[PDB]
């Protein structure tokens, strides 16, 4: 029984390691866009840093976890594992994109919808003609940011996003690519992490 | 029908390896030159004469702070800061009373402060704590009392006001300094206001604010605080102007970021790397490749700025992203190639029979790269139409120099191999270079007696800045004693 447990071992250490990555990511993300708050009893360091509250990383990381450990074991089951790229470096170099577009998330002001069209879908089919050509990842973490952004559209009907003006059409243009990278992103690291034994 | 071209190359390159070496390292360090170095007058602290006249640059207000200090007999007895406090300022609400109800020729015939006072009502969300502090009515004139809503009977009618006035003092050593000290002024500390029996000196700083200064009003004022003042002091200078410079703090989340990048590009590197410890050689052969792309960005990036066409990006914070995008790969497609290669001699015969072999991928390679880029810079899009040019130039100069430099180290290096020292010196100098364009990262990094902040806190409670802004005091002196 040591060995089939020696396996689950593996199989939530990785998903543990990159927890610990995904909060790491939306800790560093979130602290991107420099709000201007000049308010009395200015904030401390490490509130402007450990910023929201516990409701956030961890839901983030267990995304990355979900993502993580479904991508590679649905290939596992179906199919062949992949080979493309699969060398950490391409792995490094995702990630790296991955963080340069959510950092194009704020510091841009678009013409008009075709401009954001032409380049977007451009944008997200490219970062699956390169890292990963499965057509399994591609339609599912297309799927995953439709329901990323029908969760987030639907809840802050409730309230936790708290934003509300003629801006509604970010959400309904921008994120979804955004959840799209992260599910390829998180895809290949699982792979690379994955087939080290 | 082109094998032949880069087979000579092959050619070339190891017959003529050294100049071309030259050729390229003083390029590299031409473009390197600039940056790591590199209609109003000055900005910054420009003191001048108070008998002068300002850099006439608005947006710039100048406070004037007054120290005034009481004594008692070295012996006396019941000594607490309530009653030693309150006689000074019996005195100071009928200067404050007198001053705010200045009757005297200025400009203006019978003019007051408020003609010229900054009169605005800005009160901002936060003020809750204090929203009966600081004036709206149409003032601009900070005291002890304010907290009283100027009134002094209040104020010696009280049972006690050590306390309510430490009723904001939240903590100790925070940037934010307080409301307390500054309508004290005087730093408790610094000043040193202390519940000192037979050694006290109380003191209260006034503030004021204004847009133009006209003497014709102070100077007849100070006529009048001759008399009121009448202390023994011989402070009087002359006239000298200090105007205090409103720097603006980056602070340290703001920065995390960038830096988080910096750390991914690295694994990057040690990654590539690893492909080639397989192959028998040493470490440094790798290293030429690493110098190589980055000193092609960095070249890049000098012939971007100064054909003048990057007014609004650095490259800390895009440099990187390039080092990602580019990649190394295509530099170690044709180095396995060659080691692949079979062990003949005139390694010029080795690697004219594979990097030529390979030259045909490599051309691919590239015209599908500016494809995208020019799909880019196709876009009406600004920010892109400028950094698809730092891509392009980066670009077009790794394929340009790549062939001239590590062609030529890897020459050298099989030279010296399968026969048993400027190439790894030049090597370890463009490292040199390259960490030093590193620690260049910086270009995206970008009365005394008073604290270091708490001027810009006033303005930064009414939605004006005055990090952009200068400000300037002028001083006058009223001390008062009796038992
Ligand atoms: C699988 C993994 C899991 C984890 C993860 O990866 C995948 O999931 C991802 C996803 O989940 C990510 C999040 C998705 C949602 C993101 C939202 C984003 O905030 C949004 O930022 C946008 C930037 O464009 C908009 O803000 C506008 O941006 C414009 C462009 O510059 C400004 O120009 C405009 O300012 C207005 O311009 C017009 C003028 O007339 C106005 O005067 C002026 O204000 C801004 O809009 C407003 O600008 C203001 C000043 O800057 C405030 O920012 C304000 O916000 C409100 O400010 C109020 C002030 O009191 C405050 O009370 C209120 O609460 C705030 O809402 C904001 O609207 C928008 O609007 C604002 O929302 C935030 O930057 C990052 C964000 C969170 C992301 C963090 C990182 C993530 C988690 C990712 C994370 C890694
Ligand atoms: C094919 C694939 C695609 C994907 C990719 O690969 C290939 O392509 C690449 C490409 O896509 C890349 C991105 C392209 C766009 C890039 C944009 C760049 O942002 C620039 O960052 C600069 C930093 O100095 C400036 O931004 C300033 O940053 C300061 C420091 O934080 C702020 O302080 C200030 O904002 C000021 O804050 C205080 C307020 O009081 C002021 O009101 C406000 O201005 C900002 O400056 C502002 O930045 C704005 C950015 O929109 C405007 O420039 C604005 O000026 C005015 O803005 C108005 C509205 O836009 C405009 O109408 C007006 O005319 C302008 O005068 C300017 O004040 C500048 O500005 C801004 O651009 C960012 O660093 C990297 C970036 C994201 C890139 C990241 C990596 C990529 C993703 C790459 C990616 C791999
Ligand atoms: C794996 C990846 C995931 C991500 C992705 O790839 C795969 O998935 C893809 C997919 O998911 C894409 C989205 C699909 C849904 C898209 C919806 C689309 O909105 C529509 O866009 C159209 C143009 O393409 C029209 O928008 C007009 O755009 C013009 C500018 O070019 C404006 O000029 C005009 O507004 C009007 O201009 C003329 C003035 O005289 C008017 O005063 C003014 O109103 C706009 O149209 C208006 O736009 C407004 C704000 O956007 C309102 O929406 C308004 O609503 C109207 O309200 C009326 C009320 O009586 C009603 O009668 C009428 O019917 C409505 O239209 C609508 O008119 C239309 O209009 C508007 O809707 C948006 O541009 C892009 C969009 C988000 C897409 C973004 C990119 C995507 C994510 C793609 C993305 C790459
Ligand atoms: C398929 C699966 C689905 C699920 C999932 O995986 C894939 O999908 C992903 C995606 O879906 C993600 C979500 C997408 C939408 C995201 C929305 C985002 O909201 C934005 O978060 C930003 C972070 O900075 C800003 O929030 C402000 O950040 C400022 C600092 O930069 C604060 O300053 C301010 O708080 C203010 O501080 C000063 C005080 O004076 C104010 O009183 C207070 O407001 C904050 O804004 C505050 O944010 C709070 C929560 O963080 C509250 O919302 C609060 O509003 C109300 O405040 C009341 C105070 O009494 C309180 O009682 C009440 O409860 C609150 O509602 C709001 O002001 C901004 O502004 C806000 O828009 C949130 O951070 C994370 C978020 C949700 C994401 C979490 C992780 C996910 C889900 C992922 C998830 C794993
Ligand atoms: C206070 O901030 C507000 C909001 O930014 C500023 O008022 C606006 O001015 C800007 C352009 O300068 C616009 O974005 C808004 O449309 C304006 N809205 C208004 C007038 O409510 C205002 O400039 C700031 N106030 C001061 C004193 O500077």
């Amino acid at each position: 029984i040591s060995s089939v447990t020696s396996q689950s071992v593996n199989l939530m250490i990785r998903g543990v390691v990159l927890f610990f990555i995904g909060v790491f990511l939306a800790l560093v993300l979130n602290l991107l866009q420099i709000q201007r708050n000049v308010t009395l009893f200015p904030p401390d360091v490490i509130a402007s840093i450990f910023s929201s509250a516990w409701w956030v990383p961890p839901c983030c990381g267990t995304a990355s976890a979900v993502i993580g450990l479904l991508y590679p074991s649905i290939d596992r089951h179906l199919g062949e594992p992949h080979k493309f790229k699969r060398e950490w470096s391409s792995v490094m170099r995702c990630v790296a994109v991955f963080v340069g577009i959510n950092h194009a998330s704020a510091k841009v002001d678009f013409d008009n919808n075709i401009q954001l069209s032409l380049t977007l879908a451009a944008l997200s089919i490219g970062l699956w003609w390169t890292f990963d050509r499965s057509r399994s990842g591609f339609g599912l973490g297309v799927g995953i940011a439709f329901l990323a952004t029908v969760v987030t559209q639907l809840l802050v009907y409730n309230g936790v996003y708290q934003y509300t003006s003629p801006d509604f059409l970010y959400v309904r243009s921008w994120l979804p690519c955004i959840f799209f990278a992260g599910g390829i992103t998180m895809g290949n690291i699982g792979r690379q992490l994955a087939m080290y034994e | 029908k082109i094998s032949r071209a880069f087979y000579n190359h092959g050619l070339l390159c190891a017959s003529y390896p050294i100049p071309i070496i030259l050729f390229t390292g003083f390029c590299i360090l031409a473009c390197c030159y600039p940056l790591l170095k590199l209609v109003d007058s000055d900005r910054k602290q420009g003191e001048p004469t108070e008998q002068p006249e300002w850099y006439v640059g608005a947006p710039v207000a100048y406070v004037q702070q007054i120290f005034v200090k009481s004594s008692v007999f070295p012996w006396h007895k019941n000594l607490l800061a309530v009653d030693v406090f309150r006689s000074p300022l019996s005195r100071a609400f009928q200067l404050v009373e007198e001053i705010r109800n200045h009757v005297l020729r200025d400009s203006s015939g019978i003019r007051s402060l408020e003609e010229l006072c900054l009169q605005v009502t800005d009160l901002l969300p936060g003020l809750r704590k204090l929203r009966n502090l600081l004036p709206e009515h149409g003032c601009l004139l900070l005291s002890p009392g304010n907290f009283w809503q100027n009134d002094w009977e209040r104020f010696h009618a009280d049972p006690d006001i050590i306390g309510t006035i430490h009723q904001h003092e939240p903590k100790t050593l925070q940037t934010s300094a307080t409301l307390k000290d500054l309508l004290f002024g005087v730093p408790g500390k610094y000043s040193g206001v202390s519940l000192y029996t037979r050694k006290r000196m109380v003191s209260y700083t006034i503030t004021l604010v204004f847009q133009h200064y006209h003497a014709k009003f102070l100077g007849s004022l100070r006529a009048r605080l001759m008399l009121l003042h009448p202390s023994p002091n011989c402070s009087l200078r002359a006239e000298s102007l200090v105007h205090v410079h409103f720097k603006e703090e980056i602070g340290v989340a703001e920065l995390i970021p960038l830096v988080t990048t910096y750390i991914i590009l690295f694994a990057y590197i040690y990654f590539s790397t690893r492909k080639i410890d397989m192959v028998k050689s040493k470490w440094g052969l790798a290293l030429a490749a690493v110098v190589t792309v980055l000193s092609s960005l960095l070249m890049s990036v000098g012939l971007c700025t100064l054909f003048g066409l990057t007014p609004t990006l650095n490259g800390g914070e895009i440099f990187p992203y390039l080092v990602v995008v580019i990649g190394l790969e295509n530099v170690l497609v044709l180095t396995k190639s060659v080691v692949s290669t079979p062990v003949d001699l005139e390694v010029k015969l080795r690697i004219a029979q594979g990097l030529s072999s390979e030259s045909w991928s490599i051309m691919k390679n590239m015209a599908t790269e500016l494809g995208i880029i020019l799909i880019g810079y196709f876009t009406l899009v600004p920010a892109i139409q400028e950094f698809c040019l730092f891509a392009v130039v980066g670009l077009v100069s790794d394929f340009f120099l790549q062939m001239l430099f590590f062609t030529t180290v890897l020459s050298i290096d099989i030279r010296r191999m399968e026969l048993a020292r400027l190439a790894q010196r030049l090597i370890m100098a463009g490292t040199v270079v390259w960490i030093g364009i590193l620690v260049y990262t910086d270009p995206a990094g970008l009365w005394r007696k008073l604290s270091f902040r708490h001027w810009p806190t006033l303005f930064s409670y009414y939605n004006i800045t005055l990090a952009k802004r200068y400000i300037s005091l002028l001083p006058v002196i009223p001390v008062t004693l009796r038992l």
